[PDB]
């Protein structure tokens, strides 16, 4: 209510917020219990209430694709070139990568804390996971789905534990087990799941057929990393993929609101402020477009995700 | 069993069907993947339609066989 | 319109240059398809087009009706465009803040609603600039002086085509001309716009001080029309008489108490003043038969306009006063079934109106919560005015109450009619005086016409004009159901907090009736207790009570009292238990029951 | 006059012999009574005791008596008021049914009438989707016919 | 014959109709003569909603009789 | 079975039954005169009724005994 | 004084009590007389659920009325 | 002695169970509420199917024991 904003321009909110946190994650016993509290899970919530109805949801939502963020940053010289934009860039990475780091060390914790900790904390990522399978689809519900910038966020971050196991001298290899989709699944969704090279009538038989169960962290965290990796900033490509088609869409009726004769005394005064607002949409598209570039032009993170699809691959 | 379809833009939804279901049977099955009202819902299969309530049966569509979810001038 | 007035000259002589039987032949320039008929169907007319089997070309006849068809579909269609841009103004302001109100935070989609919303700003602005321009030339009064000028012309063109003989102008009409062929040739078969445009007109332009009826000698020949309209052969539709009478009802609507504009002319026209209150009258009646309540813009809104002329009309004439009195002392039959189907209206006026009073109060407290949505809104608005409508129904019907009370009190004392009354007067009072009202504390309730004291008030004074008839008293005192001593001393306090709605005496005189109808009450309970007991088989079937004139049924061979099976047959005419055709014809009383009763009687006289 | 020694004797028969799934009566007001009856067992309103506004017309025996609900149903001849299509009353009102008669009929409502669909939505599931009718039927009753 | 019909602003609208008409077929003959499409088109007689593919005598609807033209929450 | 049966007026038709039928099938033979279509089919029986779906055997139709058709105006 | 009491059954038991008893009172003799809980106990009259804090006279409950006992329960 | 059992979308639960309680009977006490097929029963407890045909006891069940109701069993 207050902080309603909590983008990323108030350089003077979320660090405290996340100093905030800080102290409580240090402690062991604080960790060990941290995890059932009120407010910790959300409600059958709506799936775009998963941002502003839960514990953590109002911390690491922060991400610069944000909007207004873009806006601020961008949205003042819309015709900037490569190199206005890409100084815009490499300002914010750095501060990205800090947050990253930051609130990795809250879930590293987190996950450490205790058996249930730990149990509760995969829940509930997975609950999230599931309820956005409508990400994947041409036009998807946008203002009732998570916000990209949310859904990026957690998989490049989720996507830290797999390195471990996804040593460069690759010997992990059996710590995840292979065999992990014998049993049905526990905390992923399998509804609209396609499969390889299988039917459903194989699958429920093949359940059966085995007729046996060893709990284990590492095996269900891989998993949610390739899900999260799909419909999450997998669904975002392509949700910024129209966004160029909407650059030119937008630009293709600029000119065509303006060659009308702009000669009326107050219907002008209208068209005049139906393009005020235009042109900042404009400078607001194009802020988004050159926004999202750099940060997959970030090097650093596209190289942490890639690793990721190669020790995946082995 | 299961069949294939493609939008424009080339994702590849598969979904298990029945010789008995109808071409709304199908399509009912198709929201839910994607979020598509049958209102729009226009299926071309070798470029021929397909009638409304016709079965699964009535274009011969095998086992691995192959649909093209396009659409109207509908939408926006 | 200019070519009319040649024709329409206040000389009136060209009245036979356009014929009447200008819709003999079918349609030669002027559409009618979905021309919706008078009082006649498609099936009569094609027939009836035929029937003459034989065509003399005149432009006059053509312009003539070519001008009220540009009148209906024209500048008719223009103030309904417009009228409207007067509350679709207000629809403009709710679906533009519908648009404006919400989050505007995207980043393309708000872009293109701001420009929307700027082309429905534009209409909006359109329509307040119609607002401030079309009103503008509404007062210019010689425009509308020079069209209200055509419609009285052409009013009185039409006239003469009802007079078999045409006399009008040049003589009168004798007055009534007298059902599907009783209506005369040919006016039956005209369009029906060529009424439906001149009265919708005059209905919108009469809401600007400079309208053209202000002060207008040419004015009120069309007000003939209306009231002959009332032979009811003369049309079908009942929802364009609904739109005469709100026309005539603003027609004799008093600022300052000022007199009705078409005061003078209701009272100074022998064609108007002959047979306008039997007219009327009779249609008060029919109005019901336009379905059942379900929902506003009903025949009560008919019944709100037909009542508050006479409310005036008393007031002011004397001379229909007299006429009043001469019809409800000569052809009473007639004016008993009018008193009763108003009377029936009470019987729930006011329960509904406090029922929807508490449904617009529920609808107001879901919203408002701080701890469709718009369409329970329209459903709030909807629901208020018909609140309002039925409280200012029962106003104005219990304001005519009184003043036919006062003069002719032998009327209210028919005795199927009395009993009704007396329960609706008591019921009334004790929904008044009770807690339903008194908790139910409406915001401004000068503004849903929820005038409760002021009601309370002629409600007493009905009481008061007939406190003086045993008769009444008796069905008074004979209501178990609602009837105490203590509504009236209720009633006494509530009107002594707002002092001087009533005066001291009138308090004595209430008073006076509240005790003593409690004699008549009480002296029923020892008749009914002392010489009364409870015997098996002497009591009514449907009813449980002895009767006076036990009457055998001659279906299910039972005995029954003649009220009991005359109010079951005003609502069927089929026995209570096997539903076998039953009249009052095939009745048979029951003597030997009857002379039991008798000697039962005696024998509880013999007890005392 | 005659309005009112009817509904004592139709109540007093209560006394006189009890209903089996049912009662009546009704506050201090004689014409204000408060209903009463059960889902029946070979329903999905199994487990559901409903609570009735009554009041009386001019004529309870010469006119059908105007009836509201006060618990919720998921019924398709029921809509949110209450109103109840009993063929009885509007067509066939006889002055010799019993208020027990037309607590009997209402008894009847179990056996939905699907041509008269006072809510459509609920009348088309009735027609072909029996089942959620049903599961949905004994969500509400446990929801507001405790 | 010929029956009424009225909308909210009191207009009456009078239309011929045949009893073997079914609503959708009566309601055919309404965008004719006030521009409406039937997919909003919500006919209330006696307080009670009419079936769409039933016919006119489904209702007792009798010469001279009275219909009411109402509207849902749609058009806007 | 020779049942008799009247309407509300007064006009009765003269229709053969048998014990063991069903009120449908005993109806069948009421619209064979007039035309009555089933959905109309109402049976009254001294204060009480008659569902159309069951027999003649629940009627307990006696010999020669007058049952009553009147019309039916369902809806609500 | 003796009452009617009323089970989902329709088990119908004549509990003999006084009107200044509570409606707990009257709870606790039917936990006694069948051993049924009375928190499982809904007590109707005339449409009315009672109140265990309140009693008898409260309510007009006259001698032998009958009061229907409600058994809110789930198995599972 | 009830459970808790929690479903893929997270619709936490409860019902009253015994020890001798059969595996079927459990998931008969389940379809009230969510309207499941208890042909596709599937349990989960200790990451172990329930074995239908035994009774809770054979499991090592105690007061308040989690389950989870996994049972998409969605040949679509």
């Amino acid at each position: 209510k207050h902080v309603s904003h909590f983008d990323l321009n108030e350089s003077v909110i979320y660090n405290n917020v996340l100093t905030i946190f800080e102290l409580f994650v240090t402690f062991k016993p604080i960790a060990e219990i941290f995890t059932k509290i009120d407010g910790f899970f959300a409600d059958s919530c709506k799936p775009q209430d998963f941002e502003r109805k839960t514990i953590l949801g109002p911390i690491l939502s922060l991400s610069p694709i944000e909007a207004a963020v873009a806006i601020r940053n961008y949205g003042d010289n819309l015709l900037r070139s490569k190199q206005q934009t890409a100084m815009i860039h490499e300002s914010l990475q750095a501060e990205h990568k800090v947050v990253i780091d930051r609130l990795f060390f809250i879930v590293d914790k987190l996950v450490r804390g205790s058996l249930n900790s730990r149990t509760d904390m995969i829940s509930y990522f997975a609950h999230i996971a599931n309820k956005n399978h409508l990400r994947r689809a041409d036009h998807p519900p946008f203002k009732e789905l998570s916000s990209n910038g949310f859904m990026s966020n957690i998989t490049l971050l989720l996507v830290r534990f797999s390195q471990p196991f996804l040593d460069i001298s690759y010997k992990k290899i059996d710590k995840i087990d292979a065999n992990y989709f014998n049993n049905p699944s526990l905390f992923i969704d399998l509804s609209g799941e396609t499969r390889l090279n299988s039917d459903f009538k194989e699958a429920d038989a093949f359940y059966d057929k085995n007729r046996k169960s060893k709990p284990n962290f590492i095996s269900d965290c891989f998993f949610l990393t390739l899900t999260y990796l799909h419909y999450g900033l997998g669904g975002t490509l392509s949700f910024e993929e129209k966004m160029g088609s909407e650059i030119k869409a937008l630009k293709e009726e600029i000119e065509k609101v303006k060659k009308i004769a702009a000669n009326h005394d107050v219907f002008a005064r209208f068209i005049t402020a139906q393009l005020s607002k235009m042109e900042k949409a404009l400078k607001t598209t194009e802020s988004l477009r050159f926004a999202l570039q750099g940060f997959f032009a970030h090097r650093s993170l596209q190289l942490e995700v890639f690793d990721f699809i190669c020790g995946a691959s082995t | 069993m299961q069949i294939f379809v493609k939008t424009l833009t080339g994702k590849t939804i598969t979904l298990e069907v029945e010789p008995s279901d109808t071409i709304e049977n199908v399509k009912a099955k198709i929201q839910d993947k994607e979020g598509i009202p049958p209102d729009q819902q226009r299926l071309i299969f070798a470029g021929c339609q397909l009638e409304d309530g016709r079965t699964l049966s009535d274009y011969n569509i095998q086992k691995e066989s192959t649909l093209h979810l396009v659409l109207r001038l509908r939408g926006g | 319109v200019r070519f009319s007035q040649p024709f329409l000259d206040i000389s009136y002589k060209k009245i036979d240059k356009i014929d009447a039987n200008y819709f003999n032949n079918p349609s030669l320039f002027i559409d009618l398809s979905g021309e919706t008929r008078l009082n006649s169907d498609f099936k009569e007319a094609d027939a009836f087009y035929d029937k003459n089997r034989k065509s003399k070309p005149n432009f006059i006849s053509d312009c003539f009706f070519l001008t009220l068809t540009y009148l209906h579909y024209g500048l008719g269609g223009t103030l309904s465009f417009e009228e409207k841009m007067g509350s679709e103004i207000k629809a403009l302001k709710e679906e533009i803040e519908k648009v404006k109100k919400i989050a505007a935070n995207h980043d393309v989609f708000a872009r293109f609603i701001t420009a929307q919303l700027s082309k429905m700003e534009k209409a909006l602005k359109t329509t307040e600039s119609l607002r401030f321009a079309l009103q503008g030339f509404f007062a210019h009064r010689s425009l509308q002086l020079e069209v209200f000028d055509f419609i009285c012309g052409a009013s009185t063109f039409l006239i003469r085509v009802v007079d078999p003989e045409h006399e009008f102008p040049f003589k009168q009409i004798k007055l009534p001309l007298i059902l599907r062929a009783h209506a005369p040739v040919p006016f039956k078969y005209y369009p029906e716009f060529v009424v439906e445009g001149p009265v919708n007109y005059s209905l919108y332009i009469s809401k600007y001080q400079t309208s053209p009826i202000f002060r207008n000698p040419r004015l009120g020949s069309f007000v003939e029309f209306t009231t002959m309209v009332l032979c009811p052969e003369l049309v079908s539709n009942p929802h364009l008489k609904g739109k005469l009478v709100q026309l005539l009802s603003v027609g004799a609507m008093p600022t300052d108490n000022s007199p009705g504009f078409m005061m003078d002319i209701f009272e100074h026209d022998e064609l108007v003043n002959k047979n306008l209150l039997y007219a009327l009258l009779d249609f008060y009646v029919i109005v019901e038969k336009t379905g059942s309540s379900s929902q506003f813009y009903d025949k009560f809104n008919s019944r709100y306009s037909i009542s508050i002329i006479l409310e005036e009309l008393y007031y002011k004439i004397p001379s229909y006063k007299n006429q009043l009195i001469w019809q409800s002392q000569n052809n009473a039959d007639f004016f008993v079934r009018f008193v009763a189907r108003m009377l029936n209206d009470l019987t729930f006026l006011l329960d509904e109106g406090l029922s929807n009073l508490a449904e617009v109060h529920n609808i107001q407290n879901e919203l408002d919560n701080r701890a469709e949505d718009k369409e329970l809104q329209t459903r709030l608005a909807s629901a208020s005015r018909q609140a309002k409508s039925s409280c200012g129904l029962a106003d104005k019907s219990m304001k005519l109450f009184e003043i036919y009370s006062k003069d002719i009190p032998a009327a209210f004392v028919t005795p199927e009619i009395v009993y009704r009354l007396a329960s609706m007067l008591n019921y009334n009072l004790e929904s008044l005086v009770g807690p339903k009202c008194g908790e139910l504390k409406v915001k401004d309730p000068q503004s849903y016409s929820f005038n409760p004291k002021d009601l309370l008030k002629a409600l007493t004074t009905v009481y008061i004009n007939l406190s003086e008839q045993s008769e009444f008293i008796s069905a008074v005192a004979k209501d178990e159901r609602s009837f105490n001593r203590n509504l009236f001393v209720r009633a006494v306090d509530i009107l002594g907090r707002k002092t001087g709605l009533a005066s001291p005496e009138f308090i004595e005189k209430l008073l006076n009736f509240a005790n003593k109808a409690e004699e008549q009450r009480k002296a029923d309970e020892e008749e009914d207790l002392e010489y009364g007991d409870v015997p098996d088989e002497f009591l009514d079937p449907l009813m449980y009570t002895i009767m006076k004139d036990p009457v055998i049924l001659p279906a299910s061979k039972m005995n029954i009292d003649r009220s009991t099976i005359k109010a079951h047959l005003l609502s069927d005419s089929t026995d209570p238990f096997n539903r076998m055709p039953l009249k009052l014809e095939d009745v048979t009383p029951n003597e030997e029951l009857r002379q039991k009763i008798l000697c039962f009687k005696k024998q509880k006289k013999e007890e005392a | 006059m005659s309005s009112s020694k009817r509904i004592a004797k139709e109540l007093s028969d209560l006394e006189r012999d009890p209903p089996t799934s049912s009662s009546a009566g009704p506050g201090d007001d004689l014409y204000h009574w408060q209903a009463s009856i059960m889902g029946p067992a070979d329903s999905p309103y199994a487990g559901g005791v409903f609570f009735l506004s009554i009041h009386f017309p001019t004529d309870y025996p010469f006119k059908p008596p105007k009836i509201s609900f006060t618990t919720k149903i998921y019924h398709p001849n029921i809509n949110a008021n209450g109103n109840i299509c009993l063929d009885i009353l509007k067509d066939q009102w006889s002055p010799a049914l019993t208020l027990s008669k037309v607590l009997l009929s209402i008894s009847s409502l179990t056996d939905a009438n699907p041509d008269d669909p006072l809510v459509p939505e609920i009348a088309h599931i009735y027609k072909t989707d029996r089942p959620k009718y049903e599961a949905t039927a004994r969500e509400w009753t446990k929801k507001y016919a405790v």
